[PDB]
């Protein structure tokens, strides 16, 4: 941790939405938060934290794939599914509350917000059948069938 | 569900005649009933509703509007008034509107045509001069073994002539 | 990608400073048509003062187009 | 509002929503007639919205009630076509009309006035502007208590 | 007179700093 | 047609018999345009008789009862003060 | 939350106190959505 | 005489002294004559100009005491719109009908419902996130709508990046609201002005009436059944509002008017005026103090 | 307000405190 | 010395105390707003968050009943206006002007002259086309104050009617334009020479816009009368004109 | 505030000679005597 | 300089911010934390016994350091230099 770095630190922490019990001054918590950022796709100003958290990312996939395969081998069910989340965040940049549609690179940006606050369970945006009715509960009829596809 | 919407115009009740109507009939019997005596209104002493006049909840209301404007026209024109203070007329001063260009005497427009000026056909190895004009290589030529000048400006071409390749993107459909 | 554009508009400024700025662009009538024209393209308006002048910015960060443009009017 | 009072109510269940809809049946009997009784014959279920007329009307439900015949044809000068969310009835065979907001004149003396949408449901009626399509029908008060159903 | 003291009068209440700080300390 | 005969077409008579100004009128139109207290009489008298034959138009459409066309009846003729401005163009009518 | 709702029932396992998914607001607060922004060349992973 | 009358609270509820914006009625000061009023001139003076009574003290005097004589009073068959207002004249008085269209002159009937429609865009288009709003779009308005007293329509309409759980139909400073029951996507706002005499209704019953009037009308067109009338009394410095409510909506309109009618430039420039027509001042500059 | 972080990590463990279990 | 050596609490007592020697002030003395406006162009941004309680004390006193008062209510908001624009805040111009606006009847002639210099300020800095109210409404409103008799409006009317006349002269019809020469013409008669010598520079931004030889009859006819001063006046506006 | 009318609801000593835990409690007599006191106003007079 | 006191930091690290501001954020380390030791220099060893004309000590730290800053961005760090307890 620099010292023209703390002012941002601080801001980070507490957008950071996985709770830290180290302070800022200890290096664990600086590679903490800023993996919280990549997968918040945050933005900074500093020039190099915006190097530092190029570096996490890069290493973040294979490090959480080599904790994945050691606890799927000790047979241990609850680190498992949360490490699995944890590949997935690795790759697609998001948190697991997210909408799903955020994988596809070609879903329009108001239906993405609008599914994210429905409160609906997502299967049930599966099991439409039609174009007609995929629009309907997007309350877009010209990005029914984008959707439905 | 069961009941139907009823059309109720011929007897429809206006909702505040009818509301001042009825707190009227109570403030009527307020009075007679016996060791009242407290007023948390503050208006007590005006009788506030007494002085209001209700008009009858039946009425139906219909609207004349007022068009004259009553501005003095002396003064809306011309700033100046005979009358003065004792005029019975507003002198307001408006309705001015910016509706002239300032030209000073005492001092998806198509601007190339498409046929030549000196051909009148197709550009067919076009020409650019210094200015913005368009001639063929040989409408070019030809117009210099007479004149020194660009035929539209009559201003200096100096024999001068950039090849027009731009033309052929704008001549076609395609744009480019 | 900021010291990039902090460079660019020191020299800028020096050669202002310098009474010599007629010397970083080639002066005629062609060439400075060609470079205005080729100015109203980019899309970030710092690269734009600068292209104007004669000195280029080729970063990651700017887009094809503008990395594009710049490369072509180097050449 | 010079317009006579209502008698019939049939509730329409659509896609998008629920249409209550009341209909004169003393000032026009045989538009009711032609309603009533395609509302229980099943023949105008799973009707989409057909032709949309811009600024003049839209339209649905088309197929016909009984030999393909019309209708004879009743005016009352109190029911006229001044709103939107009117239901009309076109000349030919056995077809429905729903004005639009313009609400002209010009498509009156050529169709027949029939009755109206109750205010709660203009509203999903002004939603439409993939149609829509009808599920289920509750004709909650028959007025021709006689002759629908015997 | 005037009705109200309030036209007559200029100031409602002007704070002396002078007196104030003499009573504070 | 009297209106009209003037060239009053700026003035516009409802179905209630008011007399209704459309526009911003000139002094020339102004002054073309004031009519007599005759004129003004006849069409407050004819707004009386409209009002009463309209309430028989409603019990007979079967709007209102029996009793209350009575009461509608009762209700213009002691308030012709307040619905139509007959006193106005002739003032003597206060008396009645 | 209704007191007085009726709810779907299932076998499953248990969610901690505060689980992401007790917590979907603190997620969808600050959180943007992905761009593609290049990188400088030393930058790509070696790997992939 | 002021004790016979009734106090000084009973007198002034007969005048316009609300409408001027002041708190308090004990440093009221009428302009007297000073010796500048035919200082621009010195001969050069008609006759009508050195001997006509100037019209400037009547017009004051019918100003102050226009809520009761502009009363409402009795039914005559119909009533007058002052145009390009709604302002009705109860009467034909030609003092009073010059000092209003001075108050509204220049358009300020149509000014005014266009900034206050402007402030409340800019108060939603702040709250977004908050309330879940997914556009808040001001409406393409008839220049008519603002003073046709008969009928509206919505000025802006909202729309809901989910779903709204509104309440049924109350009044702005109601506390007991439920949000249980009706699910909306779509709201809209409409902005009524008023200009009310000693004879009119209160601000509150006056929105109340004209929201349950227009909502079934069968004339104003409205984009969904939920909504918001926000009136306005121009001539009593009063507003309040009637509607349907989702959570967050009430107390962030209950602010939003507040700050409105202080510092909204439109209705600064309608205190303004009407204090100069009726020439009135006050003897103290420490009242924020 | 941000008090559950702290509430947040000490629900880490609360495994431990099956170690000791009271039946009255 | 400047302000820069003094810091935010200091900064905060010395504007604080300022505002308290100008609401106590009682006599027609100028150092005042020499005070303001030295203090206020020393530290400029710095200034801003002082801008919105200083300008509701300037339209408080614009109600008072005494005349001073009010007076030097306007001078303040002449003296603030460039700090105003400096700190960017354009909806509180818009605000102080439209309330200017409203008290151009005023019956005082030294509270009208001190209200017209600020509408010249704030003019002057502003953007014509966001102005409120808009310029074809104000000139309008200026010409009969250009028969006002005292000193101080008219000197401060020939100024904002000049102003105009170069920047927004399409804003008025060309016979109101001649209507304001007959009245510069008028005004020749002044036994001041400010007033005199501004009224010939606004001659010259009139025929800009209208053109010459309507001004030059009016000028010509001039010459006909018994007074020197009336004559040499217009012989000065004649080679202005050209 | 408008009226100036203070109505003063004098509390005894014996209320509270009986209970504990008396700094709540007497924020629900409060309660009781405010409402009893609503109640006995006329409509025309009971507060907004 | 260096940091020792807890009031001390959290006007030691927006006098930092200062600098990256003027300078960069993208320069080196060392020369950030190089900078703000001259700055603290001028101000504070001279600060017993200054005189009153600011605005040529604004001068002469400008010109002799070679560095140009605004008159405006300068008084910034005047008054956060007026805060610095320990020196
Ligand atoms: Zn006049
Ligand atoms: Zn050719
Ligand atoms: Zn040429």
């Amino acid at each position: 941790v620099r010292y023209e770095e703390k002012r941002e630190l601080k801001q980070l922490l507490e957008k950071a939405p996985i709770p830290i019990r180290e302070d800022i001054d200890d290096p664990l918590a600086k590679v903490n938060v800023l993996l919280q950022s990549y997968f918040s796709q945050l933005k900074f100003e500093g020039f190099a934290l915006n190097s530092d958290i190029v570096f996490i990312h890069q290493n973040a996939g294979r490090l959480l794939r080599a904790m994945f395969e050691i606890c799927l081998k000790r047979g241990w069910g609850h680190p498992t599914r949360m490490l699995l989340n944890l590949c997935k965040s690795a790759t697609t940049k998001m948190w697991p509350t997210n909408c799903p549609l955020r994988q596809f690179k070609t879903c329009p940006v108001e239906v993405i917000k609008r599914l994210e606050a429905s409160t609906v369970p997502w299967g049930d945006y599966l099991q439409l059948e039609t174009p007609a009715e995929v629009g309907r509960a997007i309350r877009s009829e010209k990005y029914g069938k984008q959707v439905y596809d | 569900k069961y009941t139907l919407t009823v059309n109720d115009d011929s007897t429809k009740e206006d909702l505040l005649n009818f509301e001042r109507k009825e707190l009227a009939e109570k403030a009527k019997k307020r009075r007679p009933s016996d060791d009242n005596e407290l007023v948390l209104n503050m208006s007590g002493k005006n009788k506030r509703l007494t002085k209001q006049i209700n008009q009858p909840t039946n009425i139906r209301t219909t609207v004349l509007m007022d068009f004259q404007p009553d501005v003095c026209k002396d003064y809306k024109q011309t700033g100046y008034c005979g009358y003065g203070d004792s005029c019975k007329f507003l002198h307001s001063r408006d309705d001015f509107k910016t509706g002239w260009k300032l030209n000073q005497e005492w001092n998806d427009l198509e601007k190339i045509p498409f046929k030549c000026t000196l051909c009148k056909e197709d550009y067919k190895s076009p020409v650019v001069t210094n200015c913005g004009h368009y001639f063929c290589g040989s409408c070019f030529a030809k117009d210099m073994k007479k004149g020194t000048k660009c035929f539209i400006c009559h201003k200096e071409t100096h024999g001068s002539a950039k090849v027009a390749s731009d033309l052929q993107k704008m001549l076609n459909k395609r744009k480019s | 990608r900021k010291e990039t554009s902090r460079t660019a508009t020191w020299l800028k400024n020096k050669f202002a400073e310098e009474n010599i700025t007629h010397k970083l662009t080639k002066n005629d009538a062609g060439s400075k048509q060609i470079l205005k024209t080729e100015a109203a393209n980019v899309l970030d308006p710092s690269l734009r003062k600068l292209i104007e002048s004669g000195i280029g910015t080729h970063h990651a960060g700017l887009t094809r187009s503008d990395r594009s443009l710049s490369e072509d009017l180097f050449a | 509002n010079i317009e006579p009072q209502t008698t019939a109510k049939c509730i329409l269940y659509t896609t998008k929503g629920n249409i209550a809809i009341e209909l004169w049946a003393k000032e026009c009997p045989e538009t009711c007639k032609r309603f009533l009784s395609m509302l229980s014959d099943g023949t105008f279920t799973n009707g989409e919205f057909k032709e949309l007329k811009p600024t003049q009307w839209l339209m649905f439900n088309a197929n016909s009630t009984g030999e393909y015949r019309t209708v004879a044809e009743e005016k009352n000068p109190r029911i006229r076509f001044n709103r939107d969310g009117l239901l009309g009835w076109d000349r030919r065979r056995n077809t429905w009309f729903i004005t639009v907001l313009a609400d002209s004149k010009h498509v009156l003396n050529d169709c027949n006035v029939f009755g109206k949408i109750v205010g709660k449901s203009i509203y999903i009626f002004r939603e439409i502007l993939y149609p829509a399509v009808l599920k289920d029908v509750e004709i909650t008060i028959p007025f021709f208590e006689d002759i629908f159903g015997s | 007179n005037p009705l109200f003291v309030q036209q007559d009068i200029e100031s409602i209440y002007k704070t002396n700093y002078e007196k104030l700080d003499e009573a504070v300390n | 047609l009297l209106i009209h005969r003037k060239g009053l077409t700026y003035l516009h008579l409802d179905y209630n018999f008011n007399l209704k100004p459309t526009k911003t009128l000139t002094t020339k139109e102004r002054k073309k345009s004031r009519l007599g207290n005759s004129f003004h009489l006849m069409r407050e008298l004819l707004k009386m008789m409209k009002l009463i034959v309209d309430t028989h138009v409603q019990f007979r459409l079967g709007n209102v009862d029996a009793f209350q066309l009575a009461d509608g009846i009762h209700y213009i003729l002691n308030h012709i003060g307040q619905l139509t401005g007959i006193y106005r163009y002739k003032y003597k009518v206060m008396h009645q | 939350f209704n007191q007085e709702g009726d709810y779907n029932f299932k076998y499953g396992i248990p969610l901690e106190f505060y689980n992401e998914m007790h917590r979907p607001v603190h997620f969808l607060q600050f959180s943007e959505l992905a761009g593609d922004e290049e990188l400088e060349a030393e930058q790509i992973d070696v790997f992939s | 005489v002021i004790q016979a009358l009734g106090g000084i609270e009973t007198i002034l509820e007969h005048t316009l002294f609300k409408g001027t914006g002041f708190n308090s009625w004990e440093g009221l000061f009428w302009e007297k004559a000073s010796g500048f009023e035919d200082s621009m001139q010195f001969k050069k003076l008609t006759h009508a100009q050195r001997t006509g009574l100037s019209q400037i003290p009547n017009r004051r005097f019918t100003l102050w005491w226009s809520p009761t004589i502009n009363r409402a009073n009795v039914y005559v068959g119909f009533l007058v719109q002052l145009d390009l207002t709604g302002i009705f004249l109860h009467g034909k008085i030609p003092t009073l009908k010059i000092s209003l269209i001075q108050i509204f002159r220049a358009h300020l009937w149509q000014k005014i419902h266009e900034s206050i429609v402007f402030d409340i865009c800019q108060i939603l288009d702040g709250e977004l996130d908050v309330l879940q709003i997914e556009s808040v779009t001001k409406e393409t308005v008839h220049p008519r709508k603002s003073y046709k007293m008969n009928s509206s329509a919505a000025d802006i309409t909202m729309e809901s990046v989910h779903e709204w759980e509104v309440s049924k139909p109350s009044l702005l400073h109601e506390t007991n609201d439920s949000f249980k029951g009706l699910i909306t996507n779509k709201m809209w706002f409409d902005v009524q002005l008023r200009y009310g005499d000693y004879d009119s209704h209160d601000i509150s019953r006056y929105v109340r009436a004209k929201f349950l009037d227009y909502t079934t009308d069968n004339v104003s067109m409205y984009p969904s059944p939920t909504g918001v009338m926000i009136g306005i009394d121009l001539a009593y410095n009063m507003y309040d509002a009637y509607g349907n409510w989702f959570n967050g909506l009430k107390p962030l309109i209950q602010n939003s008017m507040r700050t409105i009618m202080k510092a909204n430039p439109a209705l600064y420039v309608l205190r303004e005026r009407i204090r100069k027509g009726l020439q009135i001042y006050q003897s103290s500059v420490q009242e924020p103090f | 307000k941000n008090e559950w972080r702290k509430s947040a990590i000490a629900n880490t463990l609360l495994y431990l405190r099956l170690k000791n279990i009271y039946v009255s | 010395l400047g302000t820069a050596d003094l810091d935010e609490r200091l900064e905060t007592r010395l504007i604080d105390a300022l505002l308290i020697a100008f609401q106590e002030q009682t006599n027609s003395d100028s150092i005042i707003f020499k005070g303001f406006g030295a203090v206020t162009v020393s530290l400029d941004i710095r200034m801003k968050p002082f801008l919105a309680p200083i300008v509701s004390t300037i339209l408080n006193h614009l109600k008072h009943k005494t005349p001073l008062v009010r007076q030097h209510a306007a001078d303040l908001c002449a003296i603030l206006i460039p700090v105003i624009k400096n700190c960017h805040e354009f909806e509180m111009l818009n605000k102080l002007n439209i309330i200017l606006y409203e008290s151009l009847g005023e019956v005082y002639p030294e509270v009208l002259g001190s209200i017209i210099n600020a509408m010249y300020c704030i003019t002057s800095v502003m953007d014509l086309d966001k102005l409120q109210p808009p310029i074809n409404q104000i000139l309008p409103t200026l010409t009969p104050i250009l028969r006002n008799k005292h000193r101080k409006v008219e000197v401060n009317t020939i100024k904002f009617v000049g102003l105009i006349g170069k920047l927004a002269p399409t804003y008025a019809p060309p016979k109101e334009w001649m209507r304001i020469c007959f009245e510069l013409l008028e005004l020749l008669k002044s036994t001041n020479k400010e007033i005199r010598r501004s009224a010939n520079a606004t001659f010259g931004f009139i025929a800009e816009a209208i053109g010459p030889h309507d001004v030059l009859v009016a000028l010509l006819n001039n010459l006909k009368v018994q007074e020197r001063q009336l004559r040499v006046c217009t012989a000065v506006a004649i080679g202005i004109v050209a | 505030p408008k009226t100036g009318h203070l109505f003063l609801k004098i509390i005894h000593t014996s209320v509270w000679a009986g209970q504990k835990r008396l700094s709540q409690l007497a924020k629900w007599k409060t309660a009781e005597e405010v409402s009893a006191l609503v109640r006995s106003l006329p409509k025309e007079e009971q507060p907004k | 300089y260096y940091p020792k006191d807890p009031s001390n930091v959290e006007t030691y690290e927006q006098i930092l911010q200062w600098v990256t501001e003027v300078l960069g954020n993208d320069i080196p380390h060392d020369l950030i934390i190089g900078t703000a030791d001259i700055f603290i220099r001028q101000l504070k060893e001279n600060e017993e016994n200054e005189d009153g004309n600011i605005e040529e000590r604004k001068e002469k730290i400008q010109h002799e350091l070679g560095i140009n800053i605004d008159s405006l961005k300068f008084n910034e760090l005047v008054k956060l230099m007026k805060n610095i307890t320990d020196y």
